[PDB]
C-alpha cells in the first residue's frame, strides 16, 4: 500500500511512503461549471496544461523557533517566479485573460531520517495577505533568502501587520490595534491540513476546490489559497546526521477557467 | 535501480526534453518539459519510458550529420531534495542504470557491420 | 484509539470508544447559525445633521478642508474609519492635541464567535435618540452609490434636498424610534470577512473590499437651515442580522495572556 | 448577396463586396486527424485561439513594375512579427511544442475606387523560400521598408537566388545555373488563387488544408504556405484620386496540432 | 461565357458552349502518371573503384585532403554535387586551372514534365560499362547509412571489406549488365521536389532535405588491391521509375527566349 | 514503476505506464532469425591446387 502514482498531462509524481488524500467540503472537488456572470465563451481546460509544476522552498535548520512559517501565495507565485517555479505556458496564458478561476492539488515535500524528530504543519489557509509588511510594496524574490523563515511575532497574532492606508493629514495620526486578517497559531488546524513529521510520513498532500467572494475574481490581484508550512517542535540531531534538509513543493491546477482576451499584461 | 542503506532516503526527479536550441541546464528548464519525481522506500527502482515524438515515423540509428531526424534531445536526472541519512552510515550512495526496448520498438533493413572489435 | 491524528481527519469518540458506558442525549439546538446571530446590537453613535451636508474626501487630505465628519455611518461589521471603509481599527488613547479625531467603528462581539470566511445575510436598522424630547429623520442610500448634497430655496428659507428623493426616508414620532428591515444590495456575491485583492487593478491599498458592504444611515431634524440651534446632539444606531448563512471556516481572535 | 460574415473565437470579419471561398484539393479542408508518428497525447484546439489575426503589408504605387511581388512565410511570420502582426498567445504556445501542424484560412485586403484599374494576384504557393538572397541569413523586419516590393529579377526565374552552401576550398569554385526552387511568373496561376482587381472585388479569400513531406514537420523551421501578392498590370489614376492605397491581411489557423513540451525556445 | 475567370475556378468549354457542333471522342490515355514515368533513363557515369575507398568530407574542405571523388552516385533526381546532396546545379564551363572539378549531376528531363510538389515511387538500378571486355561488381547501402571502408589481409593479399557485408552485391558476367528493382527506404514520408526547412534545428543551410533520398551505387572490380592497372575506366548508371504517385501541383522550368 | 528490477525479470512499459498517451503501431518484421541471416557473404580466398 501507500504508493500513489498520480499522472496528469505528461508528468507523473509518486511518493512511496505517503498517506492518502484530503479533499475539502465536497468529496470530489474537481467538478465545476463555467461561471454565470460572464457572457463570452470561456476557454476551458486543455491537456498541455494539466500538470504538476514543482518548485524549491527554503531549507530549515536547528535555529528556527516555534510557529515560524513560510507562506506562498497563489496564483501570485506564478507571477514573481519564486524558487525556480514558473507557470511557463500557464503564465503566458493567464496574462491574457482578465478572469481566472481554478482549484488546486498540492503535495508538499520533505524526507527526514529515522533518527530525527520534529513536526511541520502543511496547511493552506483561505484568503490571507501573509506576504507584506505595511509599506504597500508586495515582497518579491530577492528578500526571501535573508530570513529563510518568518519569525512569528506578536504583530501577526494581534493583526497589526496588515497594510493600512494613508490617513490624510487633516486628521490625527491614529493608534491602531486590530485587523480582521491575522494568524492565531494555537488555532491554525481548522483548515485542510495534516501533521507531517519524521514519525510516519515523508511527503503528504492537501486538496482543495474553489472558494470565492464572487463567481470569478480578477486575474492578477486575488490570492485565495496561500499555503503555509510552520514548525511546531524543532529538530534535534547528533553530529553525523544529515544537516539541514530541503523543502520543495508541487502545485497542480484542476479545470482552469479563462475569460477575456486582450494584449499581454504590462503593469501600469 | 537504487543501491544504498535502508536508513537513507532522498528524492530524485528524472526529466526529458525534445531538441531545443541550447541544452536545458537548470531546474526550471528540466522542470517545464517532461519528468517524474521518485521516492526511496521499500522497493528499489522506477521504470521510466522516454516517449516517442517524431517528425517521421521511422528514425535513424546513427547520425552522419547530427540532424533533427536522428537526435531527440538530451536526458537528465536531478536531485530534488538532499539525501538524508543517520549518523555512522557512509556517505554518497549509488544508482545503477538500465536500458531496454519498450513495446513498440521495431527494427528494419540491415546493413554491413563494424569489424572494429576484432582489431 | 488507536488511530493517529496525522491524517488530518479524526472523528469524535463517545464513552464506549474504550470505556464502559453509553452515550448521552442531545440537549439543545441554540447552535444553528441562522438563529445565533439574530440579536439586536448597536454598533455606534451618530452626530445629527442639521444643514447642507458635505461628506469626507478621498484617502489623503491636507488641512483647510471643509467636511462635516462623524455624521455618516457606513454600516458593516467591518472596521471603519471616518465613515469610509478602512482596513484596521483604531482606539485613540491619548487624544490631546490638534487635528480632528476620526470616527472609528467596529462590531466588537461579532468576531469573538466568528469562525468563518464568507458571510451572507440581511439586516435591519434600529435607531434611538439619547438626548430627551427629540424628533428626527433618518435617511439612506444603497451601496455603490453616493449622497446628494445641495439646497434649493423655498420662500426665503434654504431647504436641502435630503428631505426628498427616491431612496426611502422615515420620520419619527414624539421621541419615538424607527425600525425597518433592509435586504441585500451589493454588487459582489457574498460578504467577505477576509480579503486578498485591491480596489482597482494597480496602485491600490491591498485589502479593502470597497463595494462589498451594505450602506449608511444619517440623521437630520425636519427644520429649515436658518433655524438651527447651537447645542449639538447625538443618536445611536443598532443592527440585527437575519436569515444568515456562512462558508468555509476559519480562526478566532486571539485572546490575551497578558 | 456577396456579404460573408465569418465569426470565429470572439472575432468576426466581413467583407461586403466579396466573392466567395476557394478550398483546395478537398471540398471541406478543416477535417484532419492527430498524426500517426507521435505517441504522446497531442494538444488539440481550444477556443481562445481560433482567431483572425490581421497585419499590415506594404502599400503600392505607380512606380512598381510587372511581376513584382511581396511574399510572407508561415508560420515564420508569427516569429519575426512583420507589419504589426504577432501570434500573441499563439507564439507563446508554439514556442513550447516541438511538433506543429495546422491548415490556413486567408483573406487579403485592398479597396480601389471605381476610377482605377490594375490587377493584383493573391496566391499561396507551396513549399518555397522566397525570403532569402543566398548569404544564409533569413531577412527580418528591418529590411522590408527599403524596397516595398521585390523587383522580379531573372535570378528568381532561372532559380539562381536560392541559398547555396560552402563549396569547400579543396575543389574548384563552381558555375551555378539552376535550382529546383524558382518562380515562373507566366505560370503562377496553377495554385489556389483569384484575380483581385478594381473591376469587381475589393477583398478576396483563399483557403487551404495541410500538405507536407512528413506527417508533422518541425516547429520553427518549416514553411509550407508562403503567400505572395504580385501585380500584373500597373495602376493609373489622375491627379485627385486617392494616392497609394494600403494592403493588409488576415490569417486564421484551423484545427492546430501541438506536440511535445519543453522550455520556451531560446535560439542557439 | 459569360462567366468571369476572377473567381479562380473556371471549367472547360466544348464547341457547343457558344457554337454549333458536337464534342470529340477521347483519343488515348498516355497521360496517367504511373505510366508516363516508367522509362529507362541514365543519370550519369561513374569512375570505378579498385582499392580501399575513402569518401568525401563535410561542407568545407581545406587542401591536403585525401578522398577519392567521383566514385559514388547518390541516386536521386535532385541536384547533387560531389556525390553528396547539394541544392543548386553546376556546369563547369571554363574548367582551366587547379583544384579538382566536382562531380555534378541532375536528372535533366524529369523537371520539364514535373508539375508537382510531392513525389512517391520505387526505382531500379541498371548499370552498363562503356569500356569493352570488362567485368565488374556493384554495391549499395541504404539511405541514412554510410559506407564501410577498411581492408583485412588474406594470404599476404590486402582485400577490402566491400566484397562482403549485409546489404546486397551483384557480380556481372563477361561484359554483361546488372539490373534489379529497389524499393522505398527513407525515414521521411514522401519525396519532396521543393523544400523549406533545414537539416538541424539551427545554423544550417536552408533548403536541402538530407534524409529524403534513395541511396548510392558504387562499382568495383573483383581483384585484390595490389594487382591494379594504371588505366582508369568508366561505367554509367540508369534509373527507371515505378508505381509512382504525385501530389499538389506546381510550375515548370522556365523556357528561354533568349 | 514502482516495480524493482532486482527480481531479475521486468517487462516493458509503454507510454501509458505513467504518462498520458497511446502505444504505437508495429513497424516491420526484419527481425526473425531465419530471415536475418540469409545473406550472401564471403569468408575468404583460396590458393588453387594444381597437382597431387
Amino acid at each position: 500500500d501507500r504508493v500513489t502514482t498520480q499522472t496528469a498531462g505528461n508528468t507523473a509524481i509518486n511518493t512511496q511512503s505517503s498517506l492518502g488524500v484530503l479533499c475539502a467540503y465536497v468529496e470530489d472537488p474537481t467538478k465545476s461549471d463555467p461561471p454565470s456572470s460572464s457572457t463570452d465563451q470561456p476557454t476551458t481546460t486543455f491537456t498541455a496544461i494539466d500538470r504538476w509544476y514543482t518548485g524549491r522552498l527554503n531549507s530549515w535548520t536547528k535555529a528556527v523557533k516555534t510557529f515560524s512559517f513560510q507562506a506562498v501565495p497563489l496564483p501570485g507565485a506564478f507571477l514573481s517566479r519564486q524558487g525556480g517555479l514558473n507557470g511557463g505556458a500557464f503564465t503566458a496564458t493567464l496574462h491574457r485573460h482578465f478572469l481566472m478561476k481554478c482549484g488546486w492539488q498540492v503535495q508538499v515535500q520533505c524526507n527526514l531520517t529515522q533518527f530525527h524528530q520534529g513536526a511541520l504543519l502543511v496547511a493552506m489557509v483561505p484568503e490571507t495577505t501573509l506576504d507584506v509588511k505595511p509599506d504597500g510594496k508586495a515582497k518579491s524574490l530577492q528578500e526571501l533568502n535573508e530570513e529563510q523563515w518568518v519569525e512569528m511575532s506578536d504583530d501577526y497574532r494581534t493583526g497589526k501587520n496588515m497594510p493600512f492606508q494613508s490617513l490624510g493629514t487633516y486628521y490625527r495620526p491614529p493608534n491602531w490595534t486590530w485587523g480582521p486578517n491575522f494568524i492565531n497559531p494555537y488555532q491554525v488546524t481548522v483548515f485542510p491540513h495534516q501533521i507531517l513529521n519524521a514519525r510516519t510520513s515523508t511527503s503528504v498532500d492537501i486538496n482543495v476546490p474553489y472558494i470565492g467572494e464572487t463567481p470569478t475574481q480578477s486575474s492578477e490581484t486575488q490570492n485565495s489559497w496561500t499555503l503555509l508550512v510552520m514548525v511546531l517542535v524543532p529538530l534535534d540531531y547528533k553530529e553525523g546526521a544529515t544537516t539541514d534538509p530541503e523543502i520543495t513543493f508541487s502545485v497542480r491546477p484542476t479545470s482552469p477557467y479563462f475569460n477575456g482576451l486582450r494584449n499581454r499584461y504590462t503593469a501600469g | 535501480t537504487f543501491c544504498g542503506p535502508m536508513m537513507a532516503r532522498g528524492k530524485f526527479l528524472l526529466s526529458y526534453s525534445p531538441p531545443n536550441g541550447t541544452q536545458p541546464q537548470t531546474l526550471s528548464e528540466a522542470m517545464q518539459c517532461t519528468y517524474s519525481i521518485w521516492d526511496i522506500g521499500l522497493n528499489s527502482s522506477w521504470t521510466f519510458v522516454v516517449p516517442y515524438i517524431s517528425p517521421s515515423d521511422y528514425r535513424e540509428t546513427r547520425a552522419i550529420t547530427n540532424s533533427v531526424y536522428s537526435a531527440d534531445g538530451w536526458f537528465s536526472l536531478h536531485k530534488l531534495t538532499k539525501i538524508t541519512l543517520p549518523p555512522d552510515c557512509p556517505q554518497s550512495p549509488c544508482i545503477l542504470f538500465f536500458a531496454s526496448a519498450g513495446e513498440d520498438y521495431t527494427l528494419r533493413l540491415p546493413v554491413d557491420c563494424n569489424p572494429s572489435y576484432v582489431f | 484509539s488507536t488511530d493517529n491524528a496525522e491524517t488530518g481527519v479524526i472523528e469524535a469518540g463517545n464513552t464506549d470508544t474504550d470505556f464502559s458506558g453509553e452515550l448521552a442525549a442531545p440537549g439543545s439546538n441554540h447552535t444553528n447559525v441562522k438563529f445565533l446571530f439574530d440579536r439586536s446590537r448597536l454598533l455606534n453613535v451618530i452626530k445629527v445633521l442639521e444643514k447642507d451636508a458635505v461628506f469626507p474626501r478621498p484617502f489623503p487630505t491636507q488641512e483647510g478642508a471643509q467636511q462635516d465628519d462623524g455624521y455618516f455611518c457606513l454600516l458593516t461589521p467591518r472596521p471603519t474609519v471616518a465613515s469610509r471603509p478602512a482596513t484596521r481599527f483604531g482606539l485613540y488613547a491619548n487624544p490631546s492635541g490638534s487635528g480632528v479625531l476620526a470616527n472609528t467603528s467596529l462590531d466588537f462581539n461579532f468576531y469573538s464567535l466568528a469562525c468563518f470566511t464568507y458571510f451572507r445575510s440581511d439586516l435591519e436598522v434600529t435607531v434611538v435618540s439619547l438626548e430627551p424630547d427629540l424628533e428626527f429623520a433618518v435617511g439612506w442610500f444603497p451601496s455603490g452609490s453616493e449622497y446628494q448634497a445641495s439646497s434649493f430655496v423655498y420662500d426665503q428659507l434654504h431647504v436641502p434636498f435630503h428631505f426628498t428623493g427616491r431612496t426611502p426616508r422615515a420620520f419619527a414620532s414624539k421621541g419615538g424610534k424607527v425600525s425597518f428591515v433592509l435586504p441585500w444590495n451589493s454588487v459582489s456575491s457574498v460578504l467577505p470577512v477576509r480579503w486578498g485583492g485591491a480596489s482597482k487593478l494597480s496602485s491600490a491599498t491591498r485589502g479593502l473590499p470597497a463595494h462589498a458592504d451594505w450602506g449608511t444611515i444619517y440623521a437630520f431634524v425636519p427644520r429649515p437651515n436658518e433655524k438651527k440651534s447651537t447645542a449639538v446632539k447625538h443618536v445611536a444606531v443598532y443592527i440585527r442580522y437575519k436569515n444568515a448563512r456562512a462558508w468555509c471556516p476559519s480562526m478566532l481572535p486571539f485572546r490575551s495572556y497578558k
